[PDB]
């Protein structure tokens, strides 16, 4: 099998419902105060090989 | 500060210490915690430090 293809997700403050369907595989970064007091920092890749 | 070898342990307690104040200072190269949200850590009470 995939070394890598394997692969989990790492988030958190938004709780789904149950049986949710989420695809937005989307770099995590607010671009506000709360990531390192800037925009572009906390930019952490979510998905966890 | 001591060595590496002689490290100084120091106690607190009765202490309203506040981690927010703290989190959003980008003087600090890196701060990551293990099992603990330091978002949340201003609502959590413990024995001791």
């Amino acid at each position: 099998g995939g070394n890598y293809n394997y692969l989990y997700r790492l988030f958190r403050k938004s709780n789904l419902k149950p049986f949710e369907r989420d695809i937005s595989t989307e770099i995590y970064q607010a671009g506000s105060t709360p990531c390192n007091g800037v925009e572009g920092f906390n930019c952490y890749f979510p998905l966890q090989s | 500060f001591a060595s590496v070898y002689a490290w100084n342990r120091k106690r607190i307690s009765n202490c309203v210490a506040d981690y927010s104040v703290l989190y959003n200072s980008a003087s600090f190269s890196t701060f990551k915690c293990y099992g603990v949200s330091p978002t949340k850590l201003n609502d959590l009470c413990f024995t001791n430090v």
